[PDB]
């Protein structure tokens, strides 16, 4: 069977170089072009380029001309595609494709690498207590999980006995470059009292866990 | 340059046929296909050479191309037909490779449900470090799609609304979050602040003052 494999997710910061990889196998390498496309996060596939091992040829949508490098190496029968200068907005997966016989068809995908563009340093989060305003059988209770920096960040209440009720929701990314999200529980008030809210906050990227008790 | 225009949003409900078009100068010349994807997957080739179907590709999918329109058509949509369309050609050359702007198809198959909001004030500890994040958690809503704005004191608010593009629920509904970061100076110097989140033409509103 045809295999593509691709080299794994990259986070770098604008301005920095990046070579990504695509190897091959289970055909005639320097018999096919190899494509690259990619997709911004929430946007739409873009056909970046394609290279011919046979002969190095390249050709190159014109939004990418000369911006980014398509190259090959039969040897190992492996494609690149890299950039000497990185913008923010490549934050992007990008695929590689073997192409079919007609020029630009697109026979077999990669799997695609996560590739982030980001000028955040990596930063564990700021965790503040969601409580409403001081009406009574129940009550929400939430955490907020500030500012930090890549993802992912998972949550727990109560070290995982408390599941029912519990909604976290995925992530905003900020203009700043830094996430952040919120987890709410809804408990009972009888509970207000003699039952401690805690939510643990684990942000493995930067070696991070807050339990934050909500009162 | 070239493009291939494609309607950003087609619904439909389940067993109604679905058509997503698209445009562009060469297609009366070139081959248009078509590829599926769905979330945190590669792209699916659902047609290929404007009309024919790979094996394995459900029969309700079909192609065809007239004039500078490539059409697909899905009779008899499915819930599982939900998914991002990409249309895909050549310039006139034949040389580079070209996408539409996908197509986002919804499948119907639930009842409409309202926004359940919750809007959380500023805790003491980030007032205490002079800053107020306003919380608006949205959940619980189909279809897939709302509009948030904020106002204080009844005036928009202009800047300072970081919101989420909607997620799907292991129930299928969809959640959404929006935020307002303040400093403490701003929370403090109006009456109330409300998060507003529209959902098919309708809003749900929920304040919070300053207490």
């Amino acid at each position: 069977e045809v295999q593509l494999v691709q080299s794994g997710a990259e986070v770098k910061r604008p301005g920095e170089s990046l070579k990504i990889s695509c190897k091959t196998s289970g055909y005639s390498f320097t018999s096919y072009w190899i494509s690259w496309v990619r997709q911004m996060p929430g946007k739409g596939l873009e056909w970046m380029g394609a290279i011919d091992p046979s002969d190095s040829d390249t050709r190159y949508s014109p939004s990418f001309q000369g911006q980014v490098t398509i190259s090959a190496d039969k040897s190992i029968s492996t494609a690149y595609l890299q950039w000497s200068s990185l913008k923010a907005s490549d934050s992007a997966t990008y695929y590689c494709a073997k192409e079919g016989i007609a020029a630009r068809s697109l026979d077999v995908w990669g799997r695609g690498v996560l590739v982030t563009v980001s000028s955040a340093s990596t930063k564990g989060p700021s965790v503040f207590p969601l409580a409403p305003s001081s009406s009574e059988s129940t009550a929400a209770l939430g955490c907020l999980v500030k500012d930090y920096f890549p993802e992912p960040v998972t949550v727990s209440w109560n070290s995982g006995s408390l599941t029912s009720g519990v909604h976290t929701f995925p992530a905003v990314l900020q203009s700043s470059g830094l996430y952040s999200l919120s987890s709410v529980v809804t408990v009972p008030s009888s509970s207000l009292g003699t039952q401690t809210y805690v939510c643990n906050v684990n942000h493995k990227p930067s070696n991070t866990k807050v339990d934050k008790r909500v009162e | 340059s070239y493009e291939l225009t494609q309607p950003p949003s087609v619904s439909v409900s389940p067993g109604q046929t679905a058509r997503i078009t698209c445009s562009g100068d060469a297609l009366p010349k070139k081959y248009a296909y078509w590829f599926q994807q769905k979330p945190g997957q590669s792209p699916v080739l659902i047609i290929y050479e404007d009309s024919k179907r790979p094996s394995g590709i459900p029969e309700r999918f079909s192609g065809s191309s007239s004039g500078t329109v490539a059409t697909l058509t899905i009779s008899g949509a499915q819930v599982e037909d939900e998914a991002d369309y990409y249309c895909y050609s050549t310039d006139s050359s034949g040389y580079h490779g070209l996408f539409g702007g996908g197509t986002r198809l919804t499948v119907l198959g639930q009842p409409k449900a309202a926004p359940s909001v919750t809007l959380f004030p500023p805790s003491s500890e980030e007032l205490q470090a002079n800053k107020a994040t306003l919380v608006c958690l949205i959940s619980d809503f189909y279809p897939g799609a709302v509009e948030v704005a904020w106002k204080a004191d009844g005036s928009a608010v202009n800047a300072g609304v970081e919101t989420t593009k909607p997620s799907k629920q292991s129930n299928n509904k969809y959640a959404a979050s929006s935020y307002l970061s303040l400093t403490s100076d701003q929370w403090k110097s109006h009456k109330s602040y409300s998060c507003q989140v529209t959902h098919e033409g309708s809003t749900v509103e929920k304040t919070v003052a300053p207490a």
